[PDB]
RNA sequence: AGUCUCCCACCAAUUCGUAUGCGGAAAACGUAAUGAGAUUUAAAAAUAAUUGUUUAAAUCAACUCAUUAAGGAGGAUGCCCUUGGGUAUUCUGCUUCUUGACCUGGUACCUCUAUUGCAGGGUACUGGUGUUUUCUUCGGUACUGGAUUCCGUUUGUAUGGAAUCU
């Protein structure tokens, strides 16, 4: 599995989790582009300022007094 | 440790521009943390 | 391009009855000629616009209007068991309209 | 044959539900969170629908079949792209690249398991009532 | 007699209104050249192959000029066609002290002469 | 004069003054409010968009868009007459006296 | 508080100095006549040097030292004769004073140094210099008739 | 500028259904009246962020914490004013009403699995702390780029189904 226990949780390998699943990604690769797929330039486009969000805190929240 | 580290070069140079500053600038986590903070 | 006078009214369903915006059907497109504008001028269904205005202007059908305001949980049931329907081969992410439960409510444009 | 499926799917599900809880608060407000949500929602009515024919003893149900070939046809036909794109998306970007290329590799590896039930049961859903 | 003139039915798609420019009698001639290098820069990464220069009545005389401008200048392959366009006016129809503005209308077609220009990259 | 409706308690003791779109949560966490007459509008989103208003709302023609106002605040007032069963002359007299005669026409009376 | 880097793009031209042979007048013809070739003696530390020899000789110690801190050659091929020289935005007009003094190469004579485009950032000398390509290749398409 | 916080999709509600001093969508946000406090303290020192000095420790000024729910009516006191009216404080007290902590068991009625005892869900009622010790995210729905083509339709829905490429 390409998880592990520990003492303090659960982690995740991302090394194994992508090195197990290389058939499965060539295979999706080959679904979404047919005539790119053997070239090597570069396709996804930047994320626009207006869709760009920012990122909160991990905490839940804080009550008021 | 060579082959998928290759595979996720061709990866990333799909995607980014410079496909080789990740690992450079220490940008791709070995390991993720999946626990609640506490 | 369009002339001064285009006022639209009729009874539309609740918006929260589709679950995407589907667009309307896009094959006319090119035959679109000023002759349909010059007839625009001509036929008018003012019995029918005028209905809904009255409806909207009285205040009992305003209130009708109100008779059954599906939640959402409701609306989610719906288009749950919607994915067993009698025709068993066309998927339908929406729900149908209802002459008994559902609300009609009126637009203005 | 089902069972191997099944169980690799539901134990990938075990990831999903994992990662969701570690990167819920941090990226609430996110495109490439929401498509997440959408896959592991499908996700779980695709297995708990496994699941019901599994714990009933003998595999067989009508309304089974109707529902997991409704799913079946928006899992994998429409949703995917979009998914796939955002995920690509928010990688090229930059910010956060690590938990996007498991995210790429998880749809990868999520997306085989539906099409290899699909050629598995499409006797089926020939032999029943439809295609 | 009081009649005025609205504009053509423009029905563009999505990218039929990208790649074209829709020279008016008061368009400059220089601002005409700097949109259309732009158009034609951005029509491949648009998706299309010609860039459009649509102008109808008196800006027909410039319209020729700036395709016969690329014409040679830059030897980029031109291609006119002459169409019609029908518009229609609103004209009061006669039949108190009352604005002109506020009275009867009356729709007309008028058919004119047109001029719609391709230019390759 | 309608007062004002029955929303939810807690928001409906704030404004106390100043009357709630029924979108004003979402306006709120979108754009800047304000208070300026007896109601709550809003200002200006956070973005900037003095050339996307321009290229979308404006006379030009490449305007692949749209923008939706909330037009909430302006109030309106619905006029019957109910001294007769027939055509509205004392609305005509009515109209006359509030608005210019520009309003009382055959136009947009037919 | 930041430090501010201004780009110079220089070019040599050579020009027909021969006056036992008769030239044609025209753009294209004079254009292919001064942008013939560079010499293969032509590499970036022999323009640096010479550039160094220059300065030190027309301005003196301090201001060549002044200029000296970042002066580099970052892109230059000698296929096309155009360079781009890095250097900082107060000494920018001497860097081109230098270039104008320069006389001659250590083997290679007749030959003039051209200052084009200036400016602080690499991309638009870039985008210059393409746009400067493409016009090039427009006269030389009309004169080919 | 800064290793600070938060908004930038909804959810008659496992979704902080929070009428709690005021304003505010939120804020590890601004400010107002009173009382007290100094490693002998609720907590700062001489065994989350920020700042060279980094609150106070005669009085003032500054920081922290602990209380004061919105509107209408009656009485008393103080001021201009002495028919009367206006403002501020304090006591009695009404109006502001979405059959909701979560969860277990029993009883009563209805539907599906195509007779029944039984198996699952919903609603109405009663009883109880019931190992809710994972005291930090764990609920539902949503294909949001563009182009074109095929098919059915006054027997039913006036529009729906699916396909290719980037």
């Amino acid at each position: 599995t390409p998880s592990d226990l520990s003492e303090s949780g659960s982690k995740l390998n991302v090394d194994q989790f992508i090195s197990s699943r290389q058939f499965e990604v060539k295979q999706l690769q080959l679904a979404m582009h047919n005539s790119k797929a053997a070239s090597s330039t570069r396709i996804f486009q930047a994320l626009p300022r207006k869709l760009r969000r920012r990122t909160a805190s991990h905490n839940v929240r804080r009550i008021p007094k | 440790d060579r082959t998928q580290t290759f595979i996720k070069d061709c990866l990333f140079t799909k995607c980014l521009e410079d496909p080789e500053k990740p690992f450079n600038e220490n940008r791709f986590q070995d390991t993720l943390l999946l626990l609640p903070t506490d | 391009a369009l002339p001064q006078r285009c006022t639209f009214a009729f009874e539309a369903i609740d918006p929260r009855h589709l679950a995407a915006p589907k667009k309307l059907n896009d094959s006319q497109r090119k035959t679109v000629n000023s002759d349909d504008i010059l007839s625009l001028h001509e036929n008018y269904p003012q019995d029918e616009i005028n209905a809904v205005f009255n409806e909207l202007c009285d205040p009992e059908s305003r209130t009708q209007s109100y008779n059954n305001q599906n939640t959402l949980k409701e609306i989610s049931a719906r288009r749950y068991k919607l994915l067993t329907a009698t025709p068993n081969s066309i998927n339908k992410t929406t729900v149908p309209f209802k002459e008994s439960d559902d609300p009609s409510i009126p637009l203005v444009i | 044959e089902m069972d191997n499926v099944i169980r690799s799917l539901e134990q990938e599900y075990r990831l999903i539900l994992l990662l969701n809880h570690r990167n819920k608060n941090q990226h609430r407000a996110a495109s490439w969170y929401g498509s997440f949500n959408e896959m592991k929602r499908n996700c779980g009515q695709i297995i708990t629908l496994f699941s019901s024919r599994r714990l009933q003893a003998k595999r067989l149900k009508d309304v089974e079949w109707v529902k997991l070939h409704r799913l079946l046809q928006r899992a994998l036909f429409r949703q995917l792209k979009r998914w796939y794109w955002q995920f690509n998306g928010v990688i090229a970007l930059g910010q956060f690249v690590t938990l996007g290329c498991t995210l790429v590799t998880l749809l990868a590896n999520v997306r085989a398991l539906y099409m290899r039930l699909w050629e598995i049961n499409e006797t089926e859903f020939i032999r029943c009532g439809c295609l | 007699k009081r009649v005025t003139k609205h504009p053509s039915l423009k029905t563009l798609t999505h990218k039929q209104i990208h790649t074209t420019i829709f020279v008016k009698s008061t368009t400059p001639y220089v601002s005409a050249l700097k949109r259309i290098n732009k158009f034609l820069d951005s029509v491949h990464k648009q998706g299309s192959s010609y860039v459009a220069v649509l102008g109808m009545g008196k800006a027909v005389e410039k319209t020729l000029a700036l395709g016969c401008h690329f014409q040679d200048q830059k030897n980029k392959k031109i291609e006119v066609y002459t169409k019609t366009i029908e518009v229609l006016d609103e004209v009061i129809t006669e039949g108190s002290d009352v604005e002109d503005d506020d009275k009867e209308t009356q729709l007309k077609k008028r058919a004119v002469s047109g001029v719609e220009l391709r230019i390759y990259v | 004069l309608a007062p004002i409706p029955k929303g939810r308690v807690k928001y409906t003791k704030r404004q106390k003054h100043f009357a709630w779109l029924p979108t004003h949560i979402w306006n709120a966490k979108r754009s800047h409010m304000m208070k300026r007459w007896g109601y709550q509008m809003v200002w200006a989103p956070t973005q900037k968009c003095f050339k996307l208003t321009h290229r979308l709302g404006g006379d030009t023609c490449s305007s692949d868009g749209a923008l939706c106002m909330d037009s909430s605040y302006i109030g309106t007032i619905i006029v019957k007459d109910k001294s007769n069963d027939s055509e509205g002359d004392f609305l005509k007299s009515i109209i006359g006296k509030l608005t210019a005669e520009r309003a009382n026409l055959r136009k947009y009376r037919e | 508080v930041r430090l501010k880097s201004r780009y110079i793009l220089f070019e040599i031209i050579f020009p027909p100095t021969d006056t036992n042979v008769e030239e044609s007048v025209s753009k294209a013809d004079i254009l292919l006549s001064h942008h013939r070739a560079s010499p293969a003696d032509v590499s970036i530390k022999s323009i640096l040097q010479e550039i160094r020899r220059s300065l030190s000789l027309n301005l003196g110690d301090y201001g060549s030292a002044k200029c000296n801190s970042l002066l580099q050659l970052k892109y230059f091929s000698n296929k096309t004769s155009t360079g781009i020289i890095r250097c900082h935005r107060e000494d920018c007009d001497l860097v081109i004073m230098a270039l104008m003094l320069m006389s001659k190469i250590g083997d290679v004579d007749g030959l003039i140094v051209n200052p084009v485009k200036v400016s602080g950032t690499i991309k638009k000398i870039e985008q210059f210099a393409m746009r400067r390509n493409s016009k090039i290749l427009n006269i030389i398409k009309c004169s080919q008739s």
